[PDB]
């Protein structure tokens, strides 16, 4: 009745391949519900600056009508069976999720196959969703955190398809037509780039039979052998500063180049992110927080909040910290965050590393509690690693993590590296890039 | 016993529920009937300061020791507070769950409540209320309860600005010693042994008194308030009295809420089966969001309509929503739509129970309210046992009942209660 | 007697608001002074809802749940 | 012993802070832990402590002492800051133990 025994008692996933290469994966639980989703390896990484909003348009237009059930018949069927439907898209992935009861699995998989195969793109719906997309980009402009992460991505991956956002620029939204959307569907919605993931009260034999029934006609071949190709994205050290002094608070995100999805240093770097920690002003820990950055933030009343991120893409990524503070604490927060990063780089402590390992174990297992995060992790794992990494394997890697290799990996990725800095708001006290570099190396080590 | 939920009741009124699901992380929750509803006008905000005082120095563990030990384990200390009851939850690896129970029971049974700690904590109380009142729905429903009840449910879930700076350690001690007793508590646990939970219960919870203070029965008043704050959007909630927890009338009200529309099932969807969304979109071309609000408690309930509309079209949106509910009360509904509403309610309940945190919250709420565990099969059975004539009766009750209205925004065109 | 002062005796300076844009030769009793009122905290602005699709789901349908934690952000559930 | 009490009283008279109306906790030097204890003091004890220190500074300015009847005595010299200071020391020791571990 220990942690490793419970993680072994976690039931393993089942992965099968259709005749066209479409991956079909499932995790069976005792829940009376299920989450069935379709993951497509497509996004802004694959978009080529001319149809940069095509995936986001298809995210909007995927449920507004199809060939078999046009108009609102799809919504009527979904709300009749009681399913909750979701869709999202990041720069590398596009996911369509349906959470329903376990008995409605054939209807759910038929709806998903109809959505991802026979989507109808009516021109009036294209115009309506174009206006809706323009207004929602206006809302995201009026948002604050998404702006600075988009700025960070742009200034970190300038000149590469990773800089362009998921929504795409406004003139491109006004410029796309139905031909570009159909070209995106015929180019990026191929059979071996989809994983049909199911989690909950589903049988893998039933799921595979339904996938063979519905999703066996995808036309994995290309039009004129127009096979796309992944290319490495050049990270650069840079800064973008959108100064607008009328805003109440300042958002600053500082990151370095990540290791990628398949790099085994991600576990150690996530442990280090657990060492640095995240803090929000509505916390109950106070000054006695175990995270030293959070403790000094509470003690000096510096920032409203901070968080640490490790976003990973194919052999690349952004790894760093994002904080919101006032206009008179940006330099102090930068100094303290960089000092904590180099304390991790130079003098790592075994007790704090054990604390971070426990935090990370709790993080993965409490995230994987739930059928729709299980299905989400199945989709991401089969799209990135090519397999589902089990909880026992994650725990084994975490046990392999100790203070010495944490010190080595942190020195490899943080120490003396040119960062990407994105600032939005009253960022006059945000230090110069040369000062940020001078914080990125230490004179005592 | 992974097959069934172990359940027992001590002679002192405490309830212990346990489950051996062999989960990698176990959850321990003490659910206490000590919400904001158990305060009169003299100690308002005491529950809020308690909710933020769940990490202070205690008789057995200091605040530093509690924080450092919890985050060294990696577990989560969380407090979930409603008007009716509060919930203290620790989550963590089953190897450290004994330390987690020790910290949890130390912070929920014997708190020292030093004056300097609460004096430093009241600023955090102000900040927490500001963050909670960032979004307009919190303020709307606080105002709605304030004008819907005379007492015992109109007490705000957050501390009033005048009570900020005046809540004292003796007030906190009085509230704890009167409402944190054994008969008003339930110790539930997922991933822990029932025997171990029994030992920690008999080691920490035998020194509390009994039934404690009763309450004030939550008398209804009705009425309205309007807060003009120049928002771009007008938020208006119009409710009336409904059934309490444990009634087939309350089940009918839940089915009616899911018939009228309790949220979107599709991202960026049109809400096709939502009657109020269809009725408002029939005669509007502006951004809107209309839904049915349902909130039942131990002794009273509130059912009504919530509209977020434009300033100019607020009257049309509210009148269309009220006309849709009046048509439902007259009987303009189909059995297929009732079946779809029941399917929506069953699915929503099942995905609520789906998450282990939600499962723990559900079993703890059942242990506090009924004192026994009702299986989800029985819950779905009674949801299916809800009839459509009961839905018509609930809609007629909301139509004929006295109204409580909370509105905010730019109220130049929002109608009054006598204008509906 | 058609005046607020002639109708409401003790409620004249409550129903009426008097401000002297130029200070007179005689000062009145109870000059009045604000006791250095505090400021609401500087805090993040929420996104607006300029479209119906993002507006959908914002209407409250369940009673309040206030969640706080040792190291988790405080959440408000409707 | 019985001789220890009388000799302690004689030392208390010889120290001379009773002649200016002080107390032992008033006289002890304000370190960081003492600052935390004074911050943890209640309002009334803080007000009498600050008045006693101010009167002491006034008497030292005049190079005068209080009259013999107005001197504080060894019997009534209450130890008001002692539990607060002990609690602050205990919290600091716990923090140092956690930093060592």
């Amino acid at each position: 009745a220990t942690f490793a025994q419970a993680l072994q008692s976690v039931p393993e996933t089942q992965v099968s391949i259709l005749d066209n290469g479409l991956r079909v994966a499932s995790e069976q639980s005792s829940h009376a519900t299920c989450t069935v989703g379709v993951w497509i390896d497509a996004g802004s990484r694959y978009e080529t600056e001319k149809n940069n909003g095509a995936g986001y348009f298809l995210e909007h237009l995927a449920f507004k009508g199809t060939k078999n059930r046009p108009g609102n018949a799809l919504e009527k069927e979904v709300e009749s069976i009681g399913a909750h439907l979701n869709a999202y898209s990041t720069r590398e992935h596009t996911a369509y999720l349906i959470k329903a009861l376990s008995k409605d699995l054939p209807k759910v998989v038929e709806l998903l196959a109809d959505i991802v195969q026979n989507s109808s793109l009516e021109d009036s719906q294209i115009e309506k969703e174009r206006d809706v997309i323009l207004r929602e980009m206006q809302e995201n402009d009026a948002s604050m955190q998404n702006v600075v992460f988009d700025y960070l991505h742009a200034t970190a991956f300038q000149g590469t398809p990773l800089a362009q956002a998921v929504e795409g620029p406004s003139e491109n939204v006004r410029r796309l037509s139905r031909t570009d959307l159909t070209d995106y569907l015929n180019r990026h919605y191929k059979a071996p780039r989809m994983v049909l993931a199911a989690a909950g009260g589903v049988e893998h034999q039933q799921l595979l039979d339904l996938a063979q029934k519905h999703l066996s006609s995808v036309s994995r071949v290309y039009e004129e052998d127009a096979v796309p190709g992944l290319t490495p994205c050049r990270f650069t050290g840079s800064e973008i500063r959108h100064r607008d002094d009328a805003l109440p608070l300042a958002h600053v995100a500082i990151a370095v180049e990540g290791p990628g999805w398949a790099n085994p240093d991600n576990v150690t770097l996530q442990v280090a992110n657990a060492i640095i920690g995240h803090y929000d002003c509505t916390y109950g820990g106070g000054v006695h927080l175990s995270s030293p950055l959070a403790s000094v933030a509470v003690a000096n009343k510096l920032c409203q909040s901070f968080q640490t991120f490790n976003i990973s893409y194919s052999d690349t990524g952004l790894l760093g910290a994002h904080f919101v503070c006032d206009a008179m604490s940006i330099d102090d927060m930068v100094f303290f965050l960089q000092g904590q990063w180099m304390r991790l780089c130079t003098s790592a402590t075994e007790s704090e590393v054990t604390r971070g390992k426990n935090i990370l174990r709790n993080a993965l297992v409490s995230h994987l509690d739930g059928t729709t995060p299980v299905c989400e992790d199945i989709g991401r794992s089969l799209l990135t690693y090519g397999r589902r990494i089990p909880l026992a394997e994650w725990e084994s890697r975490i046990q392999e993590v100790d203070a010495q290799m944490l010190r080595d990996i942190c020195s490899k990725y943080f120490y003396d590296q040119c960062p990407a800095v994105a600032g939005y708001g009253p960022i006059e006290q945000l230090p110069d890039y040369n000062r940020i570099r001078s914080g990125m190396f230490w004179l005592r080590f | 016993q992974p097959q069934d939920l172990e359940f027992t009741k001590l002679p002192n009124g405490l309830v212990i529920a346990s489950l051996e699901n062999y989960a990698p992380l176990s959850r321990i929750g003490l659910f206490v009937k000590a919400g904001s509803r158990y305060e009169d006008s003299n100690n308002l905000g005491t529950s809020h300061l308690l909710r933020l005082a769940s990490s202070l120095t205690t008789k057995g563990a200091s605040s530093f020791k509690i924080t450092r030990g919890i985050e060294a384990v990696g577990g989560k200390l969380s407090v979930t507070a409603t008007r009716e009851n509060m919930a203290y939850t620790v989550e963590g690896i089953r190897s450290d769950i004994e330390i987690l129970m020790e910290f949890l029971l130390n912070v929920t049974t014997a708190p020292e409540f030093r004056r300097w700690e609460v004096a430093a904590l009241r600023s955090q109380l102000k900040i927490d209320k500001a963050v909670a009142f960032q979004n307009s729905q919190t303020r709307i429903i606080e105002n709605l309860h304030d004008v819907a009840y005379k007492n015992a449910l109109a007490n705000p879930l957050y501390c009033p600005d005048y009570r900020m700076g005046k809540i004292t350690s003796e007030e906190l001690h009085y509230f704890v010693q009167n409402h944190f007793t054994s008969a008003r508590m339930a110790l539930v646990g997922l991933g822990v042994s029932h025997s171990v939970l029994k030992q920690v219960a008999e080691q920490f919870l035998n020194m509390r008194g009994g039934l404690g203070l009763a309450g004030a029965k939550a008398k209804y008043r009705g009425g309205e308030i309007r807060e003009q704050n120049g928002d771009n959007l007008v938020h208006a909630a119009i409710v009336a009295e409904s059934a309490a927890i444990g009634n087939a009338e309350a089940n009918a009200f839940s089915v009616l809420q899911h018939l009228l529309g309790a949220g979107p099932h599709i991202k960026r969807g049109n809400n096709t089966t939502s009657l109020l969304s269809q009725s408002v979109a029939k005669g509007s071309h502006q951004p809107f969001d209309v839904s049915a609000f349902n909130a039942s408690y131990s002794d009273s309930g509130l059912f009504g309509i919530y509209t977020i509309s434009q300033a100019a079209a607020a009257g049309e949106v509210i009148n269309a929503a009220y006309n849709q509910v009046k048509a439902v009360a007259q009987g303009n509904l189909s059995s297929a739509d009732v079946q779809a509403a029941k399917n929506k309610l069953k699915a929503g309940y099942l995905m609520s129970v789906e998450t282990s945190e939600g499962f723990l919250s559900e079993i703890g709420s059942q242990a506090l309210a009924a004192g026994s565990y009702m299986p989800p099969s029985t819950v779905l059975q009674q949801i299916d046992s809800v009839a459509d004539a009961d839905v018509v009766k609930a809609a007629k009750k909301f139509v004929s009942g006295k109204k409580s209205m909370a509105a905010s925004g730019n109220l130049g065109h929002t109608p009054f209660l006598d204008e509906l | 007697m058609l005046s607020v002062a002639a109708r409401s005796g003790p409620f004249a300076p409550v129903l009426s608001a008097t401000s002297r844009g130029v200070a007179g030769a005689l000062r009145p009793l109870l000059q009045g002074a604000v006791p250095a009122a505090s400021e609401p905290p500087v805090l993040d602005v929420k996104r607006p809802f300029l479209c119906r699709e993002s507006l959908s789901g914002q209407a409250a349908a369940r009673p309040l749940v206030a969640t706080v934690g040792l190291n988790v952000p405080a959440s408000v559930r409707f | 012993s019985k001789w220890l009490d009388g000799f302690r009283k004689w030392y208390y008279n010889a120290a001379g802070f009773n002649k200016l109306g002080l107390m032992r906790d008033d006289t002890l030097h304000e370190t960081e832990d003492v600052k935390e204890a004074i911050r943890r003091l209640p309002e009334d004890l803080y007000n009498d402590r600050m008045f006693r220190i101010k009167r002491a500074l006034d008497l030292t300015m005049r190079h005068q002492i209080l009259p013999k009847d107005q001197w504080t005595k060894y019997e009534e010299d209450k130890f008001y800051l002692e539990p607060y200071l002990k609690e602050v020391i205990r919290e600091r020791k716990e923090r140092e133990e956690w930093a060592k571990k």
